[PDB]
Order: structure tokens, then sequence, then C-alpha cells
């Protein structure tokens, strides 16, 4: 409340309940703040790693698909195909090219 | 002589439709 | 045989089956209904959640409703047909012998409507699309607080 | 009976407390001036005793239902009797309060005191009094039980002898406020002035855990009050009856539908359902 | 199966629906999607649906705000207002005289009340007592 | 009935994507509903502790 | 079809009274209003343009519960509690004279639009006046046994169509002081009786919550009954609901205690309106006698409302 | 004005929710009567 | 402007005679000043005038009669009720948390922004299989 547009404590504050395994708050702090924060790269980056890391490749791939909704810079989509690079949908990957 | 009185006039509704 | 009817959307496009020896009059009267462009441009002015999205008024505010019959016409209830579930269109009446021109298009296995509301079609192509417009917010009337248009309904051939 | 006036009226009056102060307030109406440390500890003996037995009897208010206690009756220091306006007789178990208010029509705060004493509160729902500053004897359950049965209907008598404390609960809200400002400062049978508080919650669990179920029993009882007697038993489940019935009621063809509670369980004007 | 024999065939899976839609000539419990039992209160936002058909994430950022107030939660509300696909042709006329006078009445009324209290504050009458006391009637339908 | 399973001229099974649900939980409510499994999350909770301890 | 009419708005709500609201009454050629009220006072309006309150007439002692205008539109007809009838000049705002001779409660009055000027004041004391505007005493008056709610002049102008808490309409003759007829069948007490502007039907709304229309005309058989229109239920207050008819005499316009204007269809009984915009009960419906479709209701919310009917 | 009487009698199509007041405790409006109208029904 | 009160405290009489004060108590909950309506009795035997104790707010929050401050659906006393059907809402309860609860709420609710039988149920499911 104070400090709204904060991304320290923003990312504070998803850590505190990511170390205590509140998932589903976790994600639901994330979408709060990437929705606050459609412009902060790193809030970004957090919620990609954090699906990623917990297994849910279509949760990455749909947090991915907002953030290439809001037109992001040159390193999102870089990330994007990356992923998809890794993991072998080469098409998908043409279609993010496009 | 006719005096001004206190009266107003001001456009309105007639407000919600009533069942029979 | 089944005649079939092109309701094209805002949220898609749903493509339905009408039986027409079950119910003759009332599929008679969507297609007369259908084909004259009365429901060209109109909108989903009910739904309800795990119940029903009910349209047809040209008003869209739930009152009038004009069939090709004059102004209303009688109930055929089948009791073969039935409320069996999901994707089933209705007569949505006041009465019995009440039907106009408003339709049904439920949303879950209602079986309390037998007997008081007709039953003159199913859904062939397009129910996701029937599940997304379960899934609109809605006001305390439960119209749609977004544009459900009906924009185009057409025979298919 | 009539009720019958305890005190003439010539003993009581509106008089200025005890000069325990250098000049009274009269604003507070308090002996300001002096020590401050002295009234803290200046407890006394009450003025009287009521006995049920004797004293109680007919007055203005028995005839009104809907009335309140006489608080003055309770500490035996109403000196009119049956011209009372309020009620000269033990509660029942049938004397039930709303909330807002206690037996005695009093106002019935949001919290308890630091001292825990007073009215009470509408927050929990408490039927139980601490009663302490026991002189030690070894037949301290006895005259509580005597002078507790004397004040109504109880549920538990807890007493602690080994430092004397006791925790009687009763059965009603009432009944609990009767005894508590009838036995406020009241002497027992050795020339001592009782601490008749409420009763903080005790930390047993068995006790926690009868309260709580007296909770959820209560709110059962009422539910199925407002409730129709075929839906308490279309619900309970424990009638095959009951079961069939739900099932062919909440099925309406379609073998194996099992229409939501939200559906079948539902009551309105129109609804689905016999209703009632 | 297609029209007109479905009878004694019972669908058993949502493909067997075709592409879906409860089949009202034979009498079983149909369900052409699944079964939404029973949640325990799951205390989450419902998940709408925007004007296409998709997932709608600006509830998140409209939540605790009133229905009325203007929120810019997309990247639509960055474009330039010539260069968005919805329109081309915008008004740019300020109000006519009579809805400029109309706002004016209604918010000289509000400020007015506001005014009057304002001045009530500011010096009260030495007598807080209105002993022109009319009563006020009301149908109370319970 | 999201999944379509089509046999072409050549012989062989299509997977044809009636909605675009499938490789994402976009366009699609049952995203509400997944639990991530509880080796993830210990992993997850690990690296959390691994970057904590550095 | 926004509005067709010449008011500079579609509705216009008229408010000024402290207190309740009686009888209001167009002059006859649809363009001056006068509302008389339990405030004591009668106030005077203009029904074309901005519609300001021109006037106030002061000078009733008690709840002003009748007015009717004169042929020009130049001198009104008040009856009020007070006991008393009187005659107002419009030219100056003063009051002309006071006419006295009843003893209780006067409810009506009726002035003769053609033949010869005559107030004829229903009072429950048991009495109907008949009163000649320049003489403040009573040329006659006629003897019953109930108090009289309701009165209205022939076109011929010799009978009177009194009505009474006895449930009946009884036309009385001047001229032999005694009742010609009585059309029964009402079963409470009677409120309005307004003859049709061609003169052969007559409106009549009781305590029954129904507005019946009767006969008037010579030749008619024995029960001159035409229709009960029903729909407009009658409140919780027993005021005296004041109907009207429209110009062509085809729509019937009663108050409701409801807040609701009712008007049906004289000709075959179909409700054609049910108008809402009141709190309290409607006392006094009437029509723009010019023939536009103008209607106005005065109700004890102490308020007009002047609407159109497009 | 919302037409004349046709819409005004007519239902709205369609069943009710299977599933407006202002106060709590019930429904209540202003209204308008003569103070010895009430006195009478009070008394 | 018109309190929430069960017909089990409005007197006998449809016709009531109902007296308002502006800021004439403080509530019993959240004890900020509010507005008192007070009515007549079954019996001019003690003329209490049997009145509201809580505000608006708070009879709305928690969903209870003004005078008796009881459940509007059940009838239970208000913690009986948030301790048996359980959740719904605990309400904060010390010194100044509680006043600013209750600013923020009717904060909120003038500006716009805002299943009990249903929980009953799940009551009766508790309770009609438990053993102590
Ligand atoms: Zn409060
Ligand atoms: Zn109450």
């Amino acid at each position: 409340d104070v400090h709204p547009n904060n991304t320290q404590l923003w990312i504070r504050y998803i850590e505190a309940e990511l170390k205590n395994r509140n998932i589903n708050h976790a994600r639901n702090l994330l979408d709060r703040a990437v929705t606050r924060l459609p412009r902060v790269s790193k809030l970004w980056y957090k919620y990609v790693y954090v699906m990623e890391m917990l297994g849910d490749i279509p949760g990455t791939r749909q947090v991915f698909d907002r953030w290439m909704k809001w037109e992001p810079d040159e390193d999102a989509w870089n990330a994007y195909i990356k992923l998809e690079k890794r993991y072998g949908e080469y098409e998908r990957a043409r279609q993010i090219f496009a | 002589t006719l005096t001004a009185g206190p009266g107003v006039a001001r456009p309105a509704g007639r407000g919600a439709a009533a069942p029979i | 045989m089944a005649t079939d009817v092109a309701l094209e959307t805002t949220m898609g496009t749903i493509i339905l089956e009408l039986y027409n020896q079950h119910a003759p009059r009332t599929c008679e009267n969507f297609k007369t209904l259908a084909a004259r462009g009365y429901y060209d441009g109109t909108i989903f002015h009910r739904v309800i959640k795990d119940f029903m999205v009910q349209g047809g008024d040209p008003t869209g505010t739930g009152r009038g409703g004009r069939s090709i019959y004059g102004d209303t016409f009688e109930d055929e209830i089948h009791p073969g047909l039935r409320h069996t579930g999901a994707g089933i269109l209705s007569m949505a009446n006041a009465g019995p012998n009440t039907n106009g021109s408003q339709f049904f298009l439920t949303l879950a296995p209602t079986p309390w409507l037998d007997g008081k509301h007709t039953i003159f079609g199913r859904v062939k192509k397009g129910i996701r699309v029937l599940q997304r417009m379960g899934l609109v917010p809605t006001d305390a009337d439960d119209r749609p607080k977004t544009e459900i248009k009906i924009i185009r309904a057409y025979v298919v051939g | 009976r009539p009720a019958r006036p305890q005190i003439d009226p010539a003993l009581v009056k509106s008089e200025r407390p005890p000069q325990t102060g250098t000049v009274f307030n009269i604003w507070y109406n308090k002996w300001s001036g002096g020590d401050r440390e002295d009234k803290y500890l200046s407890q006394t003996h009450a003025k009287g005793r009521c006995n049920i037995a004797r004293d109680s009897g007919y007055t203005r208010a028995d005839s009104r239902p809907g009335s309140y206690f006489c608080l003055y009756f309770a500490r035996g220091i109403c000196p009119k009797g049956q011209d009372c306006d309020y009620l000269h007789r033990l509660p029942t178990i049938h004397d039930i309060f709303n909330p807002n208010v206690d037996c005695f029509g009093r106002d019935k705060f949001a919290d308890y005191r630091d001292d825990m004493g007073g009215v009470g509160s509408f927050n929990r729902q408490n039927r139980t009094i601490y009663v302490g500053r026991i002189h030690v004897t070894d037949d301290i359950e006895e005259i509580v039980a005597r002078h507790f049965a004397e004040w109504g209907q109880i549920e538990r008598i807890r007493v602690l002898n080994n430092r004397g404390v006791a925790f009687i609960t009763y059965t009603n809200e009432a009944n609990a406020q009767f005894a508590k400002e009838a036995m406020a400062h009241q002497s027992l049978d050795h020339n001592e002035i009782l601490n008749v508080r409420w009763a903080t919650a005790d930390p047993n669990p068995l006790a926690q855990k009868r309260e709580q179920r007296r909770i959820e029993e209560q709110a059962a009882e009422a539910i199925r009050r407002a409730l129709p007697a075929e839906f308490v038993a279309e619900i309970e489940g424990k009638d095959p009856e009951a079961r069939k019935r739900r099932k062919l009621e909440s099925s309406y063809g379609l073998e194996g539908y099992e229409a939501p509670d939200a559906v079948h369980f539902a009551r309105g004007p129109n609804a689905v359902n016999p209703r009632g | 199966p297609p029209y007109p024999n479905r009878a004694g065939w019972r669908p058993r899976a949502p493909e067997d629906f075709g592409d879906g839609g409860a089949f009202p000539e034979i009498p079983v419990a149909q369900y052409p999607w699944g079964k939404n039992d029973s949640s325990s209160k799951s205390n989450a936002l419902v998940v709408q649906v925007d004007s296409e058909g998709k997932v709608d994430y600006t509830a998140i950022a409209r939540q605790g705000h009133s229905s009325d107030r203007i929120i810019h939660a997309s990247f639509k509300d960055l474009i330039p207002l010539r260069q968005r696909a919805e329109a081309g042709q915008i008004d740019l006329s300020r109000p006519s005289k009579e809805e400029v006078e109309a706002t004016a009445e209604r918010t000289k009324n509000a400020l007015a009340a506001l005014v009057s209290g304002a001045l009530a504050a500011q010096k009260p009458k030495n007598v807080q007592v209105n002993t022109k006391r009319e009563a006020t009637f009301v149908k109370y339908t319970p | 009935g999201t999944l379509d399973i089509i046999e072409t001229e050549d012989g062989e099974m299509i997977a044809v994507d009636k909605d675009g649900t499938f490789f994402s939980t976009a366009n699609a409510t049952d995203f509400a509903q997944h639990k991530p499994d509880k080796a993830a999350v210990d992993r997850l909770v690990a690296d959390l502790r691994k970057a904590e301890e550095a | 079809t926004p509005r067709t009419s010449n008011l500079k708005a579609p509705l216009m709500e008229l408010s000024g009274h402290t207190g309740e609201i009686f009888t209001a009454k167009f002059d006859p050629t649809g363009t001056l209003i006068a509302s008389g009220s339990m405030d004591r006072t009668i106030m005077l309006w203009r029904v074309y343009g901005d519609c300001e309150n021109y006037g106030v007439l002061n000078g009733h002692k008690a709840a002003i519960l009748d007015l009717q205008w004169s042929r020009d539109g130049d001198i009104l007809f008040s009856a009020s509690a007070d006991m008393h009838l009187a005659s107002w000049d419009l030219t100056t705002g003063q009051r002309i004279r006071r006419y006295i001779g009843h003893e209780e409660i006067i409810n009506a009055m009726d002035v003769t639009q053609r033949g010869e000027e005559l107030l004829i004041s229903g009072s429950d004391d048991g009495t109907i006046g008949i009163w000649d505007p320049r003489t403040k005493n009573a040329v006659d008056y006629i003897e019953t046994d109930f108090p009289i709610t309701a009165v209205a002049v022939s076109e011929a102008g010799n009978e009177i169509y009194s009505g009474g808490i006895d449930n009946d309409i009884k036309v009385w003759d001047i001229r032999k002081k005694a009742v010609v007829h009585t059309m029964l069948g009402h079963n409470d007490t009677i409120t309005t009786l307004r003859v049709s502007p061609d003169g052969q039907q007559l409106l009549s709304y009781a305590m029954d919550s129904t507005a019946r229309t009767w006969d008037i005309r010579p030749f008619a058989p024995t029960d001159r009954h035409i229709r009960t229109f029903d729909g407009a239920p009658l409140g919780l207050e027993k005021n005296l609901i004041r109907g009207s008819w429209s110009k062509d005499g085809k729509k019937i316009a009663v108050g409701a205690g409801d807040g609701t204007v009712v008007i049906w269809g004289s000709d075959t009984g179909k409700l054609l309106y049910k108008l809402p915009g009141h709190k309290g009960t409607v006392n006094c419906a009437e029509f723009a006698p010019d023939g536009a479709p103008i209607i106005l209701s005065a109700s004890s919310d102490r308020t007009m409302l002047l609407g159109e009917l497009i | 004005v919302p037409y004349t009487g046709e819409n005004l009698a007519r239902p709205s199509y369609g069943p009710a929710n299977p599933f407006k007041n202002n106060v709590l405790t019930g429904h209540a409006e202003e209204m308008y009567i003569s103070e010895a109208t009430f006195r009478a029904k009070h008394r | 402007d018109f309190p929430s009160v069960c017909e089990n405290c409005l007197p006998e009489n449809p016709y009531v005679k109902m007296l308002k004060e502006d800021y004439g108590a403080e509530c019993k909950l959240c004890t900020r000043p509010f507005t008192v309506f007070s009515w007549a009795g079954d019996g001019r035997a003690h003329g209490r005038k049997k009145r509201t104790n809580i505000c608006l707010t708070c009879a709305r929050l928690k969903n209870a009669c003004q005078c008796c401050i009881m459940d509007l659906q059940f009838g239970l006393p208000i913690v009986i009720r948030d301790k048996a059907l359980e959740l719904i809402a605990p309400g904060p309860q010390s010194e100044i948390n509680r006043e600013y609860f209750a600013q923020n709420n009717e904060r909120a609710i003038e500006e716009g922004r805002a299943k009990t039988d249903e929980k009953a149920r799940e009551l009766l499911r508790r309770l009609a299989n438990s053993k102590p």
C-alpha cells in the first residue's frame, strides 16, 4: 500500500511466499505483480522461471503469451524462442519468429 | 395584483412500471 | 431428418440441428424467423451460469418477441424428448401455450422443464463457445456486462 | 404470595460514600485527595442477603410478560417489594433474553473489564462464573453446592480447594447473571467477602470441546427449526426411507442425475420441491 | 450415429457426443464436457471471459474498483487513438450548451449541499433545535 | 473432446486441436485447477534455499 | 415518437404545496391550472411555457376540497371544509365573496358550464345547496338523510347527480326538489361523478376500487349501467378520488391509491395506461379540455405531475 | 413513455432461477399519507 | 435512513411510531456514533424505548438485527453463528483496529465497491455423523 510500484518489495513478498511452498498464493502474487507493473522485465522473468521450475510447461507458455501480448523487448522474445527450442516444438518457435 | 407564489416546476420521470 | 442453422456470434459460431418431424411447428417457426433476418444483430439478453442462456429479443430486454404465426401459438411436449443436458434448444415461453421467439439454450441437465417447455433443437458445431457464453460476467439481473451479439443465423444449405 | 419488602425505606437513601479523600469530586462523585492505593484494597461486606424462599412473590412485573428482573432484589436491598417495577423471582430455563441485554435490564458490553466483572459481554456466551476469595476448609464443596443450588440450576461445579477457588457453570444466561449479582460480596459461612466475577474460559481441552459442541448443537437446533422437517430428514441420511426418498425426489426422471444441493435444497417463491 | 437413430446407443464420452451438446432423445444423465460436482467454496476469482472468447486478466486490475471507473489495463490503451483498429472517425467536440448547463445544475446542486453543510459546521445556530418537526411515513414490506 | 484424431490420405495419425489450448493454458479455464508436483515444489524450494545460503 | 405537444418537457413536476393536494382543475381553454390543497391554499400555474406559479389565493380557514372555473376562466370556485364556498377573482388575485349556509364539511360542487350560472355543493350534513354566484345566500338547498360526496350538473341544467355513502347514484330534479331516479349498483362510497363531454355517459368511482360508466340518455333500459372498469385499487386512505373524461370521451382516467393513474378505454374496457409517478394516493386525475394528450395527476405527495399520452 | 399498457401487461419469458429489497430485513419506500389516517389506524 | 430491525423487535402494531437521533449513540460493536432509531413497546410499564444498538455498517457486515443483535437468517447470537457455521467474518476487536476496520468498510461501501445455507447444510453434515 505504501510502495505500490516497488519491484524489490514485490519480489520479496513473492519469494517469501515461495520459500514456504504457498504456490497458489505466490501465483496470485505474480499475476498481481505483472498486472500492476506490466513493463518490468524482472517480474515477468520471475513468473516464467517459477512456472518452468514447477513443471507446468503450458503454464510457462501462457505466461509468455501474455507477456508477448504486452509487446516486450528483444530479450523476452529470445527467451520464449529458447524455451520452445529447448522443448523441441520448432514450429511453435517459427510462429514466435513470425 | 396577482402576486407570484413559491411554486416551482421541475421536469422529472415517472419511475418504475407497476404490476397490475 | 434434421435441419441446420448457423448462429454466428461475437464469441464464436454455432451450428444447430433442429428436428422437423418431432416438433414441426416450432422448428418451422425457427426457419422462418432465421431466414428473414429477425435474429440478425440481436443480443443474448440473459445468461445464467450452470443453468441457461436465453436470447432472441430484438430489443434485448426479455419483454417482446414476434413469431410469423401472429403473436403466440401452442405447445408440443413429446415424451421422447427431454431436457437431457447441455446444448439443448427450447422455447422460452411465459406459461403453457405461450411460445414466442426468444429461445433457451441450456447449460446443464435440468429435467424439470419437461411438460412446460418444448424442445425443438440441438447443437452440432460449437460447444466450447457455449461454455464461454456461460462464463461471461453478468449483473444481478444476469444480463451480460459485455456484448454477446447474434450477428448472423443462416440455414446451412 | 405478594412480594415482601426486605428493608424499611428509613435505612436506604442517596448518601455520600465514606470520606476516603480530602475533597469530594461532584462531577465524578468520588472522594478525591489522599492515597489512591488504599481504595484498590477496600472491599466491604454486602448490606443484606436475598432469599427466594421467604421473599419472592407477586409484583407488578409478574403480570407483565416480556419484563426484566430486579437487580436490587438479587442483592436483597429492594425496599418496596410488591410495588417494584421488575420481577422478584428466580429465572427459569425458559426465561431467554436477547444478546443485547442481560437479565436485569442493563446494556451489555462488547468486551469484559480488566477485573472480569460487571454486566458481561455479547461477544462470548458465558454461563460460567469465577467464585474466588474462599476461606480454605475441608467441606468447601458442600457449602458451595448448597449456596449455589439456592440460586438456580447448575450444570458444572468445578471447585479447587487447595487454594480455594470455584468455577460454577449454570445452564442459562439469566440464572448465571442472577447468581453473579446475588452473591456479589455476599457472605459464606465464614465471615468473608466473596469475589464473584465472570470466569475466563478454561484451557481444559474437554471443556473447550464441550462448549464448542454446545455451540454447534444450538446452531443445529435453530437450523432444524428453521428448515422444513422434510428437508432435515431427507438431508440427514440415517433413515433408508429418507435416502430412497431423496433419490426419487431429486431424480426428476433421467436416471443417475442427482440434482445439485443448490437446486434440490432450494427454498423460494416458485421453487422445484414440495416446499412448505 | 446421425439422425434419427440413436435409440439404445448411449454416449459414454464427450467424443460420443460428436462435437458436443447433449442428445435430448436419450433419457440419461448426459454431460457434454464434464462434471462439476462440488467445489469446497474455493475462494479464487471466477475466471471470466472477454469479448472475443478468451481469458481476461483485467479482472485482477479491476478488482476492488467500481464498474464505472476508467482503468487502463491492456496494451491497446497505449496505442494512439487514430491507430487503433476500433475506429477512425472521432468527434473531438465540446459538450453542447444544453448538456453543459445540465452538468452545471447537477454540480451546483451537490456543491450547494456541501456549502450548506460546511456553513452549518463553521458557525452553527446557537440552539440546535428544530421544533418544526414533520413526520416521515414509510411503507415497510418485510 | 478438445483433441480430434484423424487419419489422412497417406495413412497416419494426426491430432488436430479444435481449440488452441493444448500447448498453452491461456484461453482455457482449467488453468485455475492445476496442481504442481511435489517433486517440482521441493526443487524450487531447495533452489531458493541455495540462493539464500549463497 | 418522442413528444407530440406544446409543453417544454414530456413531464413536469409542479411542487410548492406544503400539504396534500385534493383537487386540480384546468381552465376550459386548457391554459391555466388551479390546485387547492389542505394547507388552505389555491396555487395558480401556467401550463404552457416555463410554467411559473403566477398566483396564490389565501382566504379559506380550512382545507380546500373543490374548485371549478367560470365560463371564460376568470372566476374560480372553491369549496372548503370550513363549511364554506367562495368565488375568487383572478384579475386581482383577491376574493369576490364567500357563500355560507352549510353546517358541515363540503365535499363537492359544480358550476353549470352552459345554461345559467349555479354552484352545486354537496355537504356532509346531508345537503345539496344551489347557489347563485352573485348573492351569498343560498338560492335553494335539497335535504337528504346521508352525507353527499359527489355532485354533477346535467346537460339540461335541471338534474343533479348526487352520490352518498348510501351506495347509489341519485338523480334529482331542481324544480320538484325530489329524486328522479337512482342508478344503484355500487357497493361502496361514491367519490366522483363526471358527465361525458357529449353528454350520454357518467363516470363513477367508489371506495370499492371499481369505476363504472352509466347512461344519461332519456331513452335507456332499466339497468343504465354500461360498464364496470377495474384495475385501480384504492389505498389505505379513504380519499375522494376525482376522475375525468378525455375531450373525445374515449379515455377514462382515474387516480389510484398506489400512486398510479389508470386510464381505460371507455368504449370497450381495455386498460390503456397505468402511469406511475406518485408516492401517496393520487387524488385528482384530469385531462386537457382542449383535446391535447396532456394529462394532469395531482396527488397527496404535495405534487402534481403534468405529463403526455403519446 | 415505455409504451402504453401492452408491455406493462405481459410476463417476462423463461423460467426463473432454480437457485429487489434495500433494507436487510425487508423493503421500505417513503410515502405521504395524512397524519389523521395514521392516527385513526394507530388508535 | 431506515433501521434493519426484525419483527421480533418491532413491537406489535403494524403502525409503529419511531424516533430518530443523529449521532445519538456509539455503536456497541465498532464504537462509532450513528443514527439511533428508538420505538415504543408492548406495554407502558417501563419506558425503555427499545432502540438500535449497532450501526448499519456493523448491521450489514455481520448480518444481524440492529436492536437484539442476532442473525437475520437463523436467529442465532452472532458469536454462535460465527463459531458453529464458522469462517464468514471474524471481525477485529481491539482498540484502534476496530474503528480502522469499520472506517475502511464504510469508505468502501460508500464508494461503491463491495452461501450461508450451504455452510448450514455442511454443519448438518458434520453434526449428523458425529460422535463424542
Ligand atoms: Zn458499528
Ligand atoms: Zn431484533
